[PDB]
């Protein structure tokens, strides 16, 4: 889990034809842009407690079924 | 290599000066404004004549022109059992010309740095980074145990230590013992770790005007003047070129063969 | 060193602790929920 | 040049062949059609990967390249320690193929020639006249004891007996005592007098395919086969270029250092 702190930019989020402008900060509306993603590059270092075998597997997929009162 | 035991007494062998000039090859290196200010298309011939009336054989003398210092710097290539490189000096590349004599007055063991899959150290005096190319922009960034960076970020080059930009030659050295992320424009720069091994005894350096300014040792507390490091002042080419042929038996004495195996790729001027 | 070591630093009969040095590219996206 | 004496009894030292191979060089000179059938942009790199599989270490192995027998047969330059030269063999183009292993294995001392001033003779059987150029042709007019032409005006040299025409290498022999007027294309080709002093024992000539038809002696009575001459068939020339890898160590065997000192200075390679 990377966490980011936020300084807001130069551009300033408003909605056209209508009396909200001058706003800084980054809306929920359209985040991404029309960008497929958005890329950083990192680094990490760690150290993990793993079974010495090289061959033992921790479950990765799943089958959900929760919220059934939902 | 085995011991070489020798007497005190033993008598002196005549000359062979005359022996070495007759079965050995001079090169010349020279920079282009040197051609251009003495303007004729003959004075090779002319200094070949000189130089056999000093005793070297016709077409024994090979004479090499490169454009500066910085282009020069560009993996040299010498190839005559001698060779004399007449170094035109300029206050503002007092390093770039420190280091030019440093890779040619050395013996140098190279090998490649493929730094982006591996974070490199220096583990002695004697290891350095050699990087050569047309343009050698070089940052490091000194990583700690986890391999993260000091002042400075792996992976935001701009946060990395600048320690060369636009160079044709730059010797880097670094902390010992501390690993590195390098960046370097290895589109336009080649860079090796490289140990040097000891002085390279075939190739003088002869610097045209100018001070004592060369430094072949990164050691600060050395700047140690060899005797193939000369230093001529100057006003004409011609006059340069005439005390280079009047004392070429002064220079070659200063100089010595080889003496190293190699197993690199270069051509060489031999006879 | 290397960009994507893979290092020992204890080993047992059954576990061990491995320590991993990594480069990522990390490609994140936003999500909008609207509700009208 | 002292005697060597030496004990019947001196223990053999271990094979060489490692240590020769670290501390020699060797040029494979192939005609051009072999890269073009090869077909590859890498092929000069998988050789060496090859040859330092046989021992060889990297960039020790050079490859040089000839438009066919006749344009190398024009002043050709060996550089390596060992010379291998695959020499396709043509039919119509025996004393071609001759000419060039004459000259390439075989030690020639040369000295140029004034065909338009003074007479000249062959002095020995080992005195011969080497004409290379772009077009050699050699007419020649034998003079008796009165410097006048036999069977030929000195004048008229359309008289002249023609021995080369529009040849890239010709080797000339002619009566010896005998004093001619030779008339040569001198503003294409240069004709000198030589003398063979001995066999080059770094030069190995492979003909690929056909069968023994070369003759570096001009005695009509001797056609050696010397074992620095070897002979192959051939389909593909990757499975010639896989036999000269693998049986490079027999190759070398055949092959000696070049043992000669030379008085002029050219252009090698030597590691
Ligand atoms: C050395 O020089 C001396 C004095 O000229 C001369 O007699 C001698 O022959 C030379 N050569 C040798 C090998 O001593
Ligand atoms: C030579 O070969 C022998 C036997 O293979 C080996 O013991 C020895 O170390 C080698 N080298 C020398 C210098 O004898
Ligand atoms: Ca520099
Ligand atoms: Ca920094
Ligand atoms: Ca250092
Ligand atoms: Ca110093
Ligand atoms: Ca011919
Ligand atoms: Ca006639
Ligand atoms: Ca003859
Ligand atoms: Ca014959």
């Amino acid at each position: 889990r990377f966490r980011f702190r936020l300084t807001v930019e130069e551009p300033s989020f408003s909605i056209t034809r209508t009396r909200v402008s001058r706003l800084y900060g980054l809306p929920a509306a359209n985040p991404n842009n029309g960008k497929e993603y958005y890329e950083v590059a990192g680094r990490f270092s760690l150290i993990s407690l793993v079974p010495s075998n090289d061959d033992y597997q921790t479950p990765i997929t799943n089958s959900v079924t929760v919220r059934q009162d939902l | 290599n085995l011991p070489i035991t020798g007497s005190m007494d033993t008598a002196y062998a005549n000359s062979t000066q005359e022996e070495t000039f007759l079965t050995s090859t001079l090169c010349l290196y020279y920079p282009t404004e040197a051609a251009t200010e003495i303007n004729d298309n003959s004075w090779k011939d002319t200094l070949s004549q000189l130089f056999l009336t000093k005793g070297w054989p016709t077409g024994s003398v090979y004479f090499k022109e490169y454009t500066d210092i910085a282009s020069f710097s560009v993996d040299p290539q010498l190839y005559c059992d001698y060779n004399v490189v007449l170094m035109k000096y300029d206050a503002t590349l007092q390093l770039d010309m420190s280091e030019l004599a440093d890779l040619i007055l050395n013996e140098w063991l190279c090998n490649p740095m493929d730094i982006t899959l591996y974070y490199y150290q220096q583990t002695d005096e004697a290891n350095k980074w050699i990087s050569m190319g047309s343009s050698c922009t070089i940052k490091v960034c000194p990583l700690n145990t986890q391999t993260l960076g000091i002042g400075c970020l792996t992976t935001d080059t701009a946060t990395f230590e600048e320690v060369a930009t636009a160079e044709k030659l730059v010797i880097t050295d670094v902390v010992d013992g501390v690993n590195h992320k390098l960046d370097v424009t290895t589109a336009t720069c080649t860079i090796r770790n490289c140990k040097k091994l000891g002085p390279r005894e075939n190739v003088a350096v002869i610097q045209v005007g100018g001070s004592d300014v060369l430094d072949i040792t990164a050691d600060p507390t050395t700047a140690p003047q060899t005797e193939r490091m000369m230093r001529i002042n100057w006003k004409k080419w011609w006059q340069v070129f005439y005390t280079v042929v009047d004392y070429v038996n002064q220079i070659i004495q200063a100089m010595s063969k080889r003496s190293r195996s190699l197993n690199s790729a270069a051509f060489y001027y031999r006879i | 060193a290397q960009a994507n070591e893979d290092i020992v630093v204890s080993k047992t009969s059954l576990w061990k602790e491995m320590q991993y040095n990594r480069d990522i590219t990390i490609r994140f996206k936003f999500a909008s929920s609207i509700v009208k």
